[PDB]
């Protein structure tokens, strides 16, 4: 992406919280900054236009400014709805084309952090006599909402034959994703055991599993 | 205004996909309109913009000759075609109307999104395996009792447990779609050890696309 925001930003409710975008001479030094919010599984909607300007449906709690080549987009009295995605996106004169920012995702914690738990499985019997084997490590009721998974093989990571997906947000306001590896039934039984590795806010979560 | 957009589209690699857009409501012709992408766990993507009045049409420099996009001003309705597809191009595709002629401004209203997945895969039913714990059942303590819905196209299954009479500490995840082009997922529920003894527990997937319904018995074994 030609704008650069931050990744991951983090409020409590109350707060005030700030998100930036970082642009160029033929982009938002040119052209006016817009602004979207988007909620998972949903489209974005409109935040801010013309750099300052609030759609009259947005709380006037959000505003926007643009600095130069740069823009911000501000929100005081973050509550606990405002977690959601955030995109900047300016038109850019060089490329003839809109560009957006890579999003942030804004943490706004009316709930405190909880560490992934995580139940990971051996291959079932009936799927090793089929001669098949595929290890499932289950990740659930982590809050934030990122986590990542590494695997390893006795000591050492694996880094083929995994599938992992995104994060989703469970009914009780936390989060879950599940990570999949699938080995031959032969890998499977030469190693004594297999673990799922699971970090959330720089700590792990570890689970492991023996052919025993 | 409402834009409205088609529903949900699975093609095989080196096809194209039409994706459409409506302005229900009302003529959104005077307007310009943008199609956006997110692939999966991605930011948005803009591919191109349409503006009818000015018979004008824009490209993202990585989409030059494989995207089109049109408008039928006549019934008021946007057009993205994507050719060539690959893996990479599975995502969510949006629709967006900007508020006046011009791309630079803000694109105040957005389609739900159209989903498209590209897969070589055909319509195919799950196996299933039963997850069964060893030392969960401790002590005690609960266990975690699942089944494991492998190896699917396309979306989606549902899966209950005990025909279901059994909702208490049912989980079941979204799928992963594997670079095979086909889905797999696991339901878990998480029931007292004790109960182990005295209850039995049976997962049941439906995968209406292939008219697929399987009941599977987890039980921890030996």
């Amino acid at each position: 992406s030609a704008l650069t925001q931050p990744p991951a930003v983090s409020g409590t409710p109350g707060q005030r919280v700030t998100i930036s975008c970082s642009g160029s001479d033929s982009n938002i030094g040119r052209r006016s900054v817009n602004w979207y919010q988007q909620f998972p599984g949903t489209a974005p909607k409109l935040l801010i236009y013309s750099n300052d300007q609030r759609p009259s449906v947005v709380p006037d709690r959000f505003s926007g400014s643009k600095s130069g080549t740069s823009a911000s987009l501000a929100i005081s009295g973050l509550q606990s709805e405002d977690e959601a995605e955030y995109y900047c996106a300016a038109w850019d004169d060089s490329l003839k084309g809109a560009v957006f920012g890579g999003g942030t995702q804004l943490t706004v914690l009316g709930q405190p952090k909880a560490a992934p738990s995580v139940t990971l499985f051996p291959p079932s019997s009936e799927e090793l006599q089929a001669n098949k084997a595929t290890l499932v490590c289950l990740i659930s009721d982590f809050y934030p909402g990122a986590v990542t998974v590494a695997w390893k093989a006795d000591s050492s990571p694996v880094k083929a034959g995994v599938e992992t997906t995104t994060p989703s947000k469970q009914s009780n306001n936390k989060y879950a994703a599940s990570s999949y590896l699938s080995l031959t039934p032969e890998q499977w039984k030469s190693h004594r055991s297999y673990s799922c590795q699971v970090t959330h806010e720089g700590s792990t979560v570890e689970k492991t599993v023996a052919p025993t | 205004v409402q834009l409205v957009q088609s529903g949900a589209e699975v093609k095989k690699p080196g096809s194209s996909v039409k994706v459409s857009c409506k302005s229900s409501g009302g003529t959104s012709n005077n307007y310009a309109i943008s199609w956006v992408r997110q692939a999966p766990g991605q930011g948005l993507d803009w591919m191109g913009g349409i503006s009818p009045i000015f018979g004008s049409t824009a490209y993202a420099q990585k989409f030059q000759g494989r995207v089109t996009i049109s408008a039928d001003i006549f019934s008021n309705t946007a057009y993205m075609e994507l050719n060539s597809l690959t893996s990479e191009d599975t995502a969510v595709y949006f629709c967006a109307r900007h508020g006046n002629y011009y791309y630079y401004s803000g694109m105040d209203v957005w389609g739900q999104g159209t989903t498209v997945t590209v897969s070589s895969a055909s319509t195919k039913g799950p196996s299933v395996f039963p997850l069964a714990p060893s030392s969960k059942s401790t002590s005690g303590g609960t266990a975690a009792l699942g089944c494991l819905v492998k190896d699917y196209f396309p979306e989606p299954v549902t899966v209950s447990w005990n025909s279901g009479a059994l909702t208490s500490g049912v989980h079941t995840f979204p799928a992963v779609l594997q670079s095979s082009g086909l889905y797999s997922l696991s339901s878990v529920v998480t029931v007292p050890s004790s109960s182990l003894g005295t209850q039995t527990y049976i997962c049941n997937v439906n995968h209406k696309p292939s008219n697929t319904k399987v009941d599977k018995r987890v039980e921890p074994k030996s």
